[PDB]
């Protein structure tokens, strides 16, 4: 079939749907955030999950 | 000369394995060979182990 | 008992703004701790200036609305969030921003005064769409270390704080984003040895190299009391 | 209990007592040559 | 030995034939790493025979799949076994219980 | 009759604790299982197989 | 091999400059040397590392005899001891007599006195089973091995290789829960609990 | 740039082997990097004294009995491999070990040199189960970090070793175990201050502070040549 072969299997999709994967009230909710560097740097300095 | 130089591995025959190594793909396979994704080329990274 | 001192061999430029430093060799197992280390300075150790407070005329919280703009004050604190500032004397500078008339009002259009500089001039605000509209604010600008948002800010706060004190997150820290990685590396013939490549993005106020030397000297400034 | 079992007793979690001991594992092969190469009178197994 | 197991390790152990087990019981005499000599008790004595028994121990044996078997004495000086007691392990045996 | 033995060892009663990573510090944000199984070598040796 | 194949050719065929054909250790295989055993074939004189061999298992065997008749000896002579004690009251008279002149005294016939008979006639069918078994040793270990026809003599070497885990070895559980080890990961990298115990 | 520094206040030896060890005080953020660097840094890399090579008189290989002792020769070596020694004078040296009659034989019964001290002498090596049979040995010690196998060791020996001299594998470091924690600190005029407890549990072979001291100094001479040059 025309479909990739180089799927991702189990870990990458865990991982992957862990990280997408929303929570209701986690920490630091609510936030307004000048983009994905400074998501990056809340979620590696412990600000936000 | 070289044939025993290999034998007793110097040195300088990992330099030049890892110089010979460099842009030489190998075919990687595993049977059974159901379809022709079962032969794979792939660049090779020397490790050890 | 001596130890592989690291030979540097790139520091890419990519950008003005952007580094890849690249350290090989080190002893196995040190990427991941002069990483570690160095990201957790980085992020939550590395002084600066930046926008703290903000005073807009009219409004009394941050889902409000004032008129003339196109886009919300939520981007105008998104905007003034991402402004990048130095200041060189004191730790207190009231910035006060006026603007009138048709066009977006960037960052080269503030009452500057002697001791503050900008560094990106270009940086735009928010636009404007009525001739008759007319802003002013009250940009505080303090010192501080990290990151600091408004969610802690306001707990720490408890005062009924004037109207039009709205609170915006204080990115102190000169870097916007640090990663590294640990890779292979190999002296002649032992392969256990690593590679730490270091990729480093800030704003302006500092270069990545000078953050880099910053959060050695601090380190070792932790260090130096017991050292042999 | 016996002075070479007292040195570690293993905790048993069995709830069902053990009324026959499992037997001689290799009981099999042993009664099969025992019979084939013994001296029988009349129940004739084997050699004879 | 393993932390959890089910308690045919004793059965196995001692029912493969691969451990050395006691004839009959008495006290230890004397244990090397390859020889251990027991004085049987008098009730299990005949009388006729010194009450002596000789265990000699493999050592560093190839098997069929090229592995290692050897015997290693765990019993000590002067302890007393019964009849049915594992003086020596096996390859992959440890106290007469099996172990993997 | 794992949990009262887990209580009386003074372990989780669920047989999950906390683990931190070796090389950032930080701490695992879920609960890990970690225990002890009986794990063997087999004679499938890439010694032999290479 | 055809590298000289051409040069034995066209120069000559010397009939001569013999062949290495050595046993050697296999390649990636280290380990020790555990034992030798050479079986030379029955007729010939077999060589000064085969006999050597040769005294060494005749003097492990007749080591090995010895003790194991002295310490029968000694239990025999203890259970003497015991139930000449049990019979009568001889005990400093027969310490300091020596253990040879422990199997002819004592008193009148009882059934300690026909016990104590009957292990002395056991310690001299001992020692006469000691001397007909070692000399059955003895010649069954000089005697040659009868080996196959057309084979002069084998030697017989025994390696030891110790082999440690690496990435590549089949790992497993008792439920079915096998897998290969993929890496070797240091202990500060391994994850670790409040306690600092690494897993 | 404000930051204060911190000392070693105390030190908690539980016992020979365990310490607990406090730095104070500590920054807000900087306890976790300190406790990981330290951890990361003193569980790879700190010199310590092993037993390298033993030579047992009349024994060829490793797996070979000796007629008296209960252990076997190879568990004899991996008893050795477990001992514990310091030695202050030099970088090698070669330890003799002497013992007759029935009886274990320990590390107390090693003839000790005058800069050779064994902080272990009960640990046992082998047994002996005989008047008449006695045991005689020459254990190298040397000095290392890390992990080395005896096969490396091999492939890094250039010499010509007899035979009959049995080689050991060397773990050199001697922390077994670190856990550190980064409780709140009692200042009186600041409240963002940590203090960073390290319990290093060693086998008796360093000094607690002597290893704190040379981890920091590991890691601020890794950290010069980030100071330096870009």
């Amino acid at each position: 079939n025309g479909e990739p072969i180089i799927v991702p299997s189990q870990d990458v999709v865990l991982g992957l749907y862990y990280m997408t994967r929303d929570c209701v009230n986690a920490k630091g909710e609510g936030m307004v955030l000048t983009g994905p560097k400074e998501a990056e740097r809340l979620y590696r300095s412990g600000l936000a999950s | 000369a070289a044939k025993k130089m290999v034998e007793r591995e110097e040195a300088v025959v990992w330099d030049i394995l890892d110089e010979v190594i460099r842009e030489h793909p190998v075919l990687l396979n595993r049977a059974p060979t159901l379809h022709r994704l079962g032969i794979q080329a792939f660049e090779p990274v020397l490790i050890e182990g | 008992t001596e130890f592989l001192k690291p030979r540097l061999v790139d520091i890419e430029q990519v950008s003005s703004t952007h580094a890849k430093v690249t350290l090989e060799p080190l002893e196995r197992g040190f990427g991941h701790t002069l990483g570690n280390a160095l990201r957790r300075i980085l992020l939550s150790s590395m002084p600066g200036c930046a926008v703290t407070e903000v005073e807009i005329d009219g409004v009394l919280h941050e889902y409000s609305t004032k008129e003339g703009v196109q886009e919300d004050i939520l981007e105008i604190l998104l905007n003034l969030k991402g402004l990048a500032v130095r200041v060189q004397g004191k730790d207190e500078v009231i910035l006060t921003l006026n603007k009138s008339g048709i066009g977006p009002v960037t960052a080269a259009d503030i009452t500057h005064d002697g001791d503050v500089e900008i560094v990106k001039p270009q940086h735009v605000i928010c636009h404007l769409t009525d001739e008759n509209a007319s802003i002013s604010m009250r940009i505080k600008v303090q010192r501080g270390r990290g990151y600091v948002p408004a969610s802690t800010r306001i707990h720490s706060e408890e005062d009924e704080r004037p109207i039009g004190r709205l609170l915006v997150d204080a990115c102190y820290s000169p870097v916007e984003r640090i990663a590294y990685n640990v890779e292979a590396a190999r002296v002649e013939q032992r392969t256990d040895l690593d590679k730490l490549v270091i990729e480093m993005e800030t704003n302006g106020t500092i270069d990545p190299e000078e953050a880099i030397r910053r959060a050695a000297t601090i380190l070792a400034e932790q260090l130096e009391a017991f050292v042999d | 209990y016996s002075y070479t079992e007292k040195k570690r007793i293993r905790k048993d979690f069995g709830k069902r007592p053990q009324v026959l001991d499992v037997p001689y594992l290799l009981s099999i092969q042993l009664d099969s040559f025992q019979k084939f190469i013994e001296q029988d009178p009349e129940g004739q197994y084997g050699l004879e | 030995k393993p932390l959890v197991g089910t308690g045919m390790e004793r059965a196995v152990a001692v029912d493969s034939g691969v451990t050395a087990v006691a004839k009959r019981g008495g006290v230890v005499q004397y244990v090397d790493a390859s020889r251990i000599v027991i004085k049987v008790n008098e009730d299990e004595m005949y009388p006729g025979e010194a009450g002596i028994d000789i265990y000699n121990l493999t050592k560093y044996t190839r098997s069929n799949q090229n592995t290692c078997i050897n015997q290693m004495p765990c019993v000590s000086l002067g302890e007393p076994v019964e009849r049915g007691d594992v003086l020596a392990d096996g390859p992959s045996t440890d106290l007469g219980e099996l172990a993997l | 009759e794992i949990k009262e033995l887990l209580k009386l060892g003074d372990l989780p009663t669920s047989g999950q604790i906390r683990l931190y990573d070796g090389r950032t510090g930080e701490q695992f944000e879920r609960p890990v299982t970690v225990g002890y199984m009986y794990m063997l070598k087999l004679n499938h040796l890439v010694d032999d197989k290479m | 091999t055809p590298e000289e194949k051409l040069l034995r050719a066209i120069f000559g065929e010397k009939a001569s400059d013999v062949k290495d054909s050595s046993l050697r250790v296999p390649n990636g295989v280290s380990g020790t040397v555990i034992d030798v055993q050479v079986f030379t074939r029955d007729g010939v004189e077999k060589d000064k590392r085969a006999l050597e061999i040769e005294e060494m298992q005749l003097k492990q065997a007749k080591k090995d005899l010895s003790e194991e008749l002295q310490i029968l000896e000694a239990g025999l002579f203890s259970r003497i001891r015991a139930v000449l004690v049990a019979g009568g009251v001889e005990a400093e008279k027969l310490d300091k007599l020596p253990r040879d002149r422990w199997l002819e005294l004592g008193l009148t016939d009882e059934e300690k006195q026909n016990q104590l008979e009957q292990l002395a006639e056991q310690y001299d069918e001992l020692k006469h089973e000691f001397e007909k078994k070692l000399e059955a040793k003895r010649r069954k270990i000089t005697q040659g091995d009868d080996l196959a026809p057309g084979v002069l003599k084998i030697v017989k070497v025994y390696l030891a290789v110790k082999r440690r885990i690496q990435p590549g070895d089949k790992m497993a559980g008792r439920h079915g829960n096998k897998g290969v080890i993929s890496k070797i990961n240091p202990i500060e990298d391994m994850p670790y609990d409040e306690n600092g115990t690494p897993v």
